[PDB]
C-alpha cells in the first residue's frame, strides 16, 4: 500500500564548457514531471501533476529550482576546477520520499558519481557514505559551509516532499487506482539444450503491474516456470513473459495460467495446441530472417 | 551591470545624515556587503546583510536589504569630514567558497565642513628660494563658494580643499592659484564667484 | 563503462497485416549519451517516438523507443543502438517467438 | 592582512610586468581585480590553492601563478596602454582586500619628467589678520602621475593641519600626454611660524624608471626618487 515518489536528476559534463541536465519524476511506477534541459519550465505529463498546490505555490517551487538547475551546474564545474586543474564527469541525483499509512514518511537525497553511490544528505549535512574515495571530503567540507542550501535542503525534506505527495496521491487517486485488462499468447522457439524446446507465454497491457503467470498441467504449477522481467509499453502498461523449457513431444497437456486485478478472478487460460493456438499461430507466420541465435 | 549605485556622488554638510542606495539583479543573492574606500587605500568592510528582509547597524553605520525587491541602502548618522570616500555596494551569490563577488561602482562622499565664522581671502605667498615666484591662496571661505578652472592656459587654479587643525578644532576651505606671467592675485579666481567681504591684501 | 541491453518487442500480439506497436527498451547502459534507430528493411524509421531517459536502483540508464509498425512475413524490424562502450552500433532485430 | 608589491609601477608597451600579493591568513581562495573609473572591481584571475589558477570575467593580456598557499601573482607578458589601472589582489576562506597597487603602462618613456618642487611661505597680511600661518608647497612638471606628497616639520611627519589635492591638474589640457601640478598646504598657528628654531619640509615621493629600464637622452635619468624644499621659521 505504500507509495514511493522519486525526482531523478541526470547531469554531464563532458568538458569545462559543455554540461546538460534532465530530469524526471516519478510517483510510483507514473511519470509526473519532466523537466529537459531545454526547457526553462517543469513540464507535466499529468492532468494532475500540481497536486493539491495552488499556482502561486508552483511558481515559488519553480523558481527554486530555477535557480537550482543553473546553480548546481556551475558549482559542479567550480569543484571541477578545485580537484582536477577528471573528465567526463556524470552527476545522478535521487531525491524524494516513501509514504507510510498514515502520514508518517521517510525522506532522502541520494547522489552518485560515474555511477557510484557516494553522498547523502542527511539530517542538516552533506554527508560520504561508508567505502567512498578521500578526495570528497575536500568537496563536501566546501559544500557543507552553506547555510542557505542546508536550510532550504531541509525544509524540502521534512516538509515539502510529503506535502507535496499526499496532495498528489489525492489528486491522483483515480489513475492509481485502475484497472487495464493484460491480453495473452503463445509461441515457441528452440532451447539452447539438443532436442530441448522454449515455450513462451507472451502476457501484454496491464496495469497495476502487480502479475501472476504460470505453465500449468491442471492442478500442477510447473517449477521450471521462468518469469521474464517486467517491460514497459508506451501507454504506461507492461509486458512480460513466463518461459518453460520442454522436451519435444512434452508439450501437448500444458497451459498458461494469468491472474490480474483486473480480472476478478476470470482468469485467462491459453491451452497449448488448442483450436484458438492454431489460429493464433498462423497468422503470426513469417520467414525467420534475423531470428536470434541458437546454440 | 548587475549592481547599480545612485547617486553618482553626493555632497553633505558635516554632521548632516547621508542616504546611498544599491540595486541589483543578481541571481542568486546570497548577501549584500557594504565596503568604504578611502583614497588611495583599499576596500575595508562596514557591514554583511544576509536575511530576507535585514537591518544592521554599526555605530554611526545602519544599512537594510530587502531581497524581494532586490535593494539596499547604506545610512551614515551626523556624518564626519573622515567620512569622505568612494561607498561600494558588493552582492556575492552564494554562502561557500564557490562564490563570486558582484561589484558596483560605487558613491562617491563629499563631506563639506561647516564653517562658522567666514573670514574670506586672497593672499600673495613668496618662494623660500627664490623672490621672484609666487602663488595666491584663496583661504577662509565659506562651502557656499565653488572654486571655477581657469579660463586662460597660462593661469592655473587647484580645487578647493579642506584643513583640520585638530588641536584648535578649525576647519578651512582654500584653492591655490599662479601663472607662469600681468598677472595679480586680486584678479586671480576672477572666473569664480567671491564673496562681497573678501580681503585683498595689497602687494 | 557499462554495455546497453536491447530488447525488442510488440505491443499487442502480432498479426501480418494488422497495425501494432514496435517496442525497444534499451537498458543497463551508462554514460546516458546514446543514439537509438528502429529500421525497416534496414532503412531508417522517420516516425520513431521516444520516451523519457530515467535510471535504475543501480543507476544504470534506461529509455523506451517505440513507432507505430505493421507485422509480415518477409519485413524485417530491428533496433540499432549507438554507444561509446561499443566500437561498433549494436542491430537486435525483432523476433515475434522470443 | 594582505600586501601588495610594487605599490606605484610605471611600464613600457611590450614590457613584462608581474604584480605580487602575499597573505599570511592561510585562505585558500585568491583573487586579482582591476579598478577603473564608472565600473566597479572587474575579476582578471582567482586561485582556489597552491597549483591552481583560473579565469575571471576578464583574463585577455593577463596571465596568473600560486607557487604557494601565501603567494598569487599577476604576470604582464607584453603590456598595453589600456593596462593602466590600479590592480587589487584578495583573499577568502567573505574576502579580504589588498592596499592596491597604481600601474601606468606607457607608449614611451622620453615623456617621463620628476617634478620640480617650491615651497611658498606665509604672508605678513594672514599673520597679522587671522594670527595663522599658511605654507603652500607646489610640485610641478612631473609625468605621470604618480607622486605622493607629505609635509615634515623639525624631522617628523605631519598631518594636522594638512590638505593636499587629490587630483592634480594637467598644465597644458590640451594634450594628450600633458605635465601634472600639485599642490598641497600646511596651516600652523603665527607663533609656531615665528620661531626661527622650526623647521619645515615639503617632500614628493615621485615614482618613475627602474634601474633596468634603458635610458639614452641627454638630460638626467628620470628615475624613482625623492624631490624636497623646505622653509625656516622667520621671526622679522
Ligand atoms: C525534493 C522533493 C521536492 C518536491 C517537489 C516536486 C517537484 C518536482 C520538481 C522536479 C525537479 C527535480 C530535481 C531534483 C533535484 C532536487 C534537489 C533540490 C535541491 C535544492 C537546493 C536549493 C538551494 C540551492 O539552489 N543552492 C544553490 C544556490 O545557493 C545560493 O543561493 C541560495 C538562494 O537561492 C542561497 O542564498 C544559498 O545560500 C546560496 O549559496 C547552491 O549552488 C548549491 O550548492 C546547489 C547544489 C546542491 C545540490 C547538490
Ligand atoms: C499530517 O501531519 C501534518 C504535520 O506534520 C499535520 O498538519 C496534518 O494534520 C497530518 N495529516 C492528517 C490527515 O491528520
Ligand atoms: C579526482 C576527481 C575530481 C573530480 C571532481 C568532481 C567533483 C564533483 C563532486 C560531486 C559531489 C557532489
Amino acid at each position: 500500500k505504500n507509495y514511493t515518489f522519486r525526482c531523478l536528476q541526470m547531469s554531464s559534463f563532458a568538458n569545462r564548457s559543455w554540461s546538460r541536465t534532465d530530469s524526471v519524476v516519478w510517483l510510483g511506477d507514473l511519470q509526473t514531471h519532466r523537466w529537459s534541459n531545454d526547457s526553462a519550465t517543469i513540464s507535466f505529463t499529468k492532468p494532475w501533476s500540481q497536486g493539491k498546490l495552488s499556482n502561486q505555490q508552483w511558481e515559488k517551487l519553480q523558481h527554486m529550482f530555477q535557480v537550482y538547475r543553473v546553480s548546481f551546474t556551475r558549482d559542479i564545474q567550480e569543484l571541477v576546477k578545485m580537484m582536477s586543474p577528471d573528465y567526463p564527469i556524470e552527476i545522478q541525483l535521487s531525491a524524494g520520499c516513501e509514504m507510510y499509512p498514515g502520514n508518517a514518511s521517510e525522506s532522502f537525497l541520494h547522489v552518485a558519481f560515474q555511477g557510484k553511490y557516494v553522498v547523502r544528505f542527511w539530517g542538516t549535512s552533506w554527508q560520504t557514505v561508508p567505502g567512498a574515495p578521500s578526495w570528497l571530503d575536500l568537496p563536501i567540507k566546501v559544500l557543507n559551509a552553506d547555510q542557505g542550501t542546508s536550510a532550504t535542503v531541509q525544509m524540502l525534506l521534512n516538509d515539502t516532499c510529503p506535502l507535496f505527495v499526499r496532495g498528489l496521491l489525492e489528486a491522483g487517486k483515480s489513475d492509481l487506482e485502475k484497472q487495464e485488462k493484460p491480453v495473452a499468447w503463445l509461441s515457441s522457439v528452440p532451447s539452447s539444450a539438443h532436442g530441448h524446446r522454449q515455450l513462451v507465454c507472451h502476457v501484454s497491457g496491464f496495469y497495476p503491474k502487480p502479475v501472476w503467470v504460470m505453465w500449468m498441467r491442471g492442478d500442477q504449477e510447473q517449477q521450471g516456470t521462468h518469469r521474464g522481467d517486467f517491460l514497459p509499453n508506451a501507454d504506461e502498461t507492461w509486458y512480460l513473459q513466463a518461459t518453460l523449457d520442454v522436451e519435444a513431444g512434452e508439450e501437448a497437456g500444458l497451459a498458461c495460467r494469468v491472474k490480474h486485478s483486473s480480472l476478478g478472478g476470470q482468469d485467462i487460460i491459453l491451452y497449448w495446441g488448442s483450436l484458438h493456438h492454431i489460429l493464433d499461430a498462423q497468422k503470426m507466420v513469417w520467414n525467420h530472417r534475423h531470428h536470434h541465435h541458437h546454440h | 551591470t548587475q549592481v547599480e549605485q545612485s547617486p553618482q556622488s553626493l555632497v553633505v554638510r558635516q554632521g548632516e545624515n547621508s542616504v546611498l542606495q544599491c540595486n541589483y539583479s543578481v541571481t542568486p543573492d546570497n548577501h549584500l556587503r557594504w565596503f568604504k574606500q578611502d583614497t588611495g587605500k583599499g576596500l575595508v568592510s562596514l557591514t554583511v546583510l544576509v536575511d530576507q528582509k535585514d537591518k544592521t547597524s554599526n555605530g554611526r553605520y545602519s544599512a537594510t536589504l530587502d531581497k524581494d525587491a532586490k535593494h539596499s541602502t547604506l545610512h551614515i548618522t551626523a556624518t564626519l569630514l573622515d567620512d569622505t570616500a568612494t561607498y561600494i555596494c558588493v552582492v556575492g551569490d552564494r554562502g561557500s567558497a564557490l562564490g563570486r563577488l558582484h561589484f558596483g561602482a560605487g558613491t562617491q562622499l563629499i563631506v563639506i565642513p561647516d564653517i562658522q565664522n567666514p573670514d574670506p581671502a586672497v593672499y600673495q605667498l613668496r618662494d623660500s628660494k627664490s623672490s621672484d615666484k609666487s602663488v595666491c591662496l584663496f583661504t577662509d571661505f565659506d562651502s557656499q563658494t565653488n572654486v571655477s578652472q581657469s579660463k586662460d592656459s597660462d593661469v592655473y587654479i587647484t580645487d578647493k580643499c579642506v584643513l583640520d587643525m585638530r588641536s584648535m578644532d578649525f576647519k578651512s576651505n582654500s584653492a591655490v592659484a599662479w601663472s607662469n606671467k600681468d598677472f595679480a592675485c586680486a584678479n586671480a579666481f576672477n572666473n569664480s564667484i567671491i564673496p562681497e567681504d573678501t580681503f585683498f591684501p595689497s602687494p | 563503462q557499462k554495455t546497453p541491453q536491447i530488447q525488442v518487442y510488440s505491443r499487442h500480439p502480432p498479426e501480418n497485416g494488422k497495425p501494432n506497436i514496435l517496442n525497444c527498451y534499451v537498458t543497463q547502459f551508462h554514460p546516458p549519451h546514446i543514439e537509438i534507430q528502429m529500421l525497416k528493411n534496414g532503412k531508417k524509421i522517420p516516425k520513431v517516438e521516444m520516451s523519457d531517459m530515467s535510471f535504475s536502483k543501480d543507476w544504470s540508464f534506461y529509455i523506451l523507443a517505440h513507432t507505430e509498425f505493421t507485422p509480415t512475413e518477409t519485413d524485417t524490424y530491428a533496433c540499432r543502438v549507438k554507444h561509446a562502450s561499443m566500437a561498433e552500433p549494436k542491430t537486435v532485430y525483432w523476433d515475434r517467438d522470443m | 592582512a594582505v600586501t601588495q608589491s610594487p605599490r606605484n609601477k610605471v611600464a613600457v608597451t611590450g614590457g613584462k610586468v608581474t604584480l605580487s600579493c602575499n597573505q599570511t591568513n592561510n585562505h585558500n581562495n585568491m583573487y586579482w581585480y582591476r579598478q577603473d573609473t564608472g565600473h566597479g572591481l572587474r575579476l582578471i584571475h582567482y586561485s582556489y590553492g597552491a597549483g591552481s589558477t583560473e579565469k575571471g570575467d576578464i583574463p585577455d593580456g593577463y596571465k596568473a601563478s600560486r607557487p604557494s598557499q601565501e603567494n598569487f601573482s599577476l604576470i604582464l607578458e607584453l603590456a598595453t596602454p589600456s593596462q593602466t589601472s590600479v590592480y587589487f589582489c584578495a583573499s577568502g576562506d567573505e574576502q579580504f582586500f589588498g592596499p592596491g597597487t597604481r600601474l601606468t603602462v606607457l607608449e614611451d618613456l622620453k615623456n617621463v619628467f620628476p617634478p620640480e618642487v617650491a615651497v611658498f611661505e606665509p604672508s605678513e597680511a594672514e599673520i597679522s589678520h587671522t594670527q595663522k600661518a599658511t605654507l603652500v608647497c607646489l610640485a610641478t612638471g612631473f609625468y605621470p602621475d604618480h607622486v605622493e606628497l607629505s609635509w615634515w616639520v623639525n624631522g617628523k611627519e605631519v598631518h594636522s593641519g594638512v590638505c593636499t589635492d587629490p587630483q592634480p591638474l594637467k598644465e597644458q589640457p590640451a594634450l594628450n600626454d600633458s605635465r601634472y601640478a600639485l599642490s598641497s598646504r600646511l596651516r600652523v598657528s603665527a607663533t609656531f611660524w615665528q620661531n626661527p628654531r622650526n623647521h619645515f619640509r615639503c617632500q614628493v615621493q615621485f615614482y618613475g624608471l627602474s634601474e633596468n629600464d634603458e635610458w639614452t637622452q641627454d638630460r638626467a635619468k628620470p628615475v624613482t626618487q625623492i624631490v624636497s624644499a623646505e622653509a625656516w621659521g622667520r621671526a622679522d
